[PDB]
RNA sequence: GGUAGUAAUUUGUACAGUUUGAGGGUCUAUGAUACCACCCGGUACAGGAGAUAACUGUACAGGCCACUG
């Protein structure tokens, strides 16, 4: 078995100059001998690297050619070679793109006025809530706080309620409170989901949920102190849109997701933008007690972990600052091309790429972390193979018309 | 009525061939050493 | 609540194989005819491996009071 998978000496020269041919031929084609005889499948004289698929002999490689996933893998290869060729962009053009991002910003963003009529919804939100639950209260979360999502993204507000209250009776009174309710209307069991009859705006409640309101002031924290990232996010996430992968009922990612692949993004650059929270500093800290680290709550200019503290934003002497069209780019080609989504990942807490046997992850699809909820997988709503490659091509025809 | 593209057999189509793989020689001729390009005529 | 299994049925991807179709050939001067005897090369390249739909089986992602507590 320690045996050469084709012996040069058991063939004569000629032989074997020919056989060098043919493997020449072969590598043309992306066919490549085995080094050595596989354990499991020792029959196999060649792999395929375009579908990773073993191939018995010459002619099975040209068979294979043949087969149409290849000449599709072939392409693939093709369009990522001219992609990676494609100069940076010139001044003029990553000003043109800083522009585009502006006014995306404006056209579909959430802007402070945004925000103090939200507030004004959650406002008669507690007011009819109070004649009937004094005790619970109401905070906005998910897109509302972050400032990071669209305008006419549907309002989400979140209730605390004392601990002697149950999360599914305080839903359902919060429900018949809606029902009797004149200011709500298309009211639905579903979170409750309601349409407001004044604002117009969709409107969703919540109890409990308290990793999605981390996050979410998580992220309003990082836009805060990054200005850079919430143009950047907000570009993302109208690409999102415009492609229809924003919308999770069709197998689409969830908006969050976006910015948090926005914000690993601006972490792993070359030069660093913002911090990880866990990271080799921390005393102790391993991938392997990765799980035990959590991050417990978000403070200005601060966060805190548990297993201490760390910076919300990088501190270095003479931090680059670079615009927002060319940090959109840089995504581009992060995640189009540098970053293989596959197997590595979006670990905003660790430096390090996270392995998929790490977590035992599918390995399948695009895959993203949430920063407070390490064994939820964000990106389940993407179950489809075809909807994950539907991705990699936008992703790679976006990079293509940006570059 | 062609030389085949891999054995170089006539009769026998490159689907069709079963034999062993052997060397790709230039028919123009029969050097293992030359070419079609570099024929020592040519 | 978690793991897997799961008849009858619902999507998606190919096609190892079958079969139907138009197309593809190019390349004639190089004739050997007739039901008297039918087949060789010079015009004519490169290192280049040759289909899409109807059809059969097989693993693989979702759906299914499927399925479980
Ligand atoms: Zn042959």
């Amino acid at each position: 078995l320690e045996g050469p998978v084709i012996d040069e000496s058991v063939l004569s020269t000629k032989e074997l100059l020919g056989l060098q041919q043919a493997e020449e031929r072969l590598k043309r084609d992306c066919i490549d001998r085995l080094k050595r005889r596989p354990r499991n499948y020792p029959t196999a004289k060649y792999t395929c690297r375009l579908c990773d698929v073993l191939i018995e002999s010459i002619a099975f490689a040209h068979k294979h050619i043949k087969e149409k996933r290849h000449k599709k893998n072939i392409k693939e290869k093709q369009e990522e070679e001219l992609l990676t060729t494609l100069p940076p962009p010139t001044p003029s053009q990553i000003n043109a793109v800083g522009i585009a991002i502006d006014k995306v910003v404006q056209e579909f963003g959430l802007h402070n006025e945004n925000l103090e009529q939200r507030l004004e919804i959650k406002r008669i939100m507690e007011n009819v809530f109070q004649h009937k639950l004094p005790d619970c209260s109401l905070r906005l979360y998910g897109s509302s706080c972050s400032r990071l999502g669209f305008k006419n993204s549907d309002v989400n507000i979140d209730i605390q309620f004392p601990a002697i209250m149950s999360q599914p009776d305080v839903l359902l009174l919060v429900q018949e409170c809606l029902k009797n309710s004149d200011s709500f209307i298309d009211v639905d069991a579903d979170v409750v989901v309601c349409r407001e009859k004044q604002s117009g705006l969709l409107c969703k409640v919540s109890a409990g949920n308290e990793n999605a309101c981390l996050t979410t002031k998580h992220l309003t924290a990082l836009g805060k102190l990054e200005p850079k990232l919430v143009p950047l996010v907000i570009a993302f996430r109208y690409w999102a849109k415009l492609c229809s992968i924003d919308r999770p009922e069709e197998g689409g990612l969830p908006p969050y997701v976006f910015a948090l692949m926005a914000i690993f993004f601006l972490q792993q650059r070359k030069e660093p933008l913002l911090p990880v929270y866990l990271g080799s500093w921390i005393e102790g800290f391993s991938l392997s007690k990765l799980g035990n680290f959590n991050l417990q709550d978000i403070e200005k200019d601060v966060v805190i972990w548990e297993h201490g503290q760390v910076s919300l934003i990088l501190d270095v002497k003479h931090q680059p600052s670079v615009p927002v069209g060319q940090l959109w780019v840089e995504l581009l080609r992060f995640y189009a091309l540098e970053f293989n989504l596959a197997d590595l990942v979006i670990s905003i807490r660790v430096k390090e790429l996270v392995s998929r046997e790490l977590k035992d992850w599918p390995k399948k699809r695009i895959a993203i972390e949430d920063p407070y909820s390490v064994k939820r997988n964000v990106a389940r709503t993407l179950n489809s193979q075809p909807v994950f490659e539907y991705i990699l091509h936008c992703l790679r025809t976006t990079y293509k018309y940006f570059a | 009525g062609d030389r085949c593209y891999n054995c170089g057999g006539l009769d026998h189509h490159a689907k069709e061939c079963k034999l062993p793989p052997q060397p790709k020689k230039c028919h123009f001729c029969q050097s293992i050493s030359h070419m079609v390009a570099s024929c020592p005529l040519k």
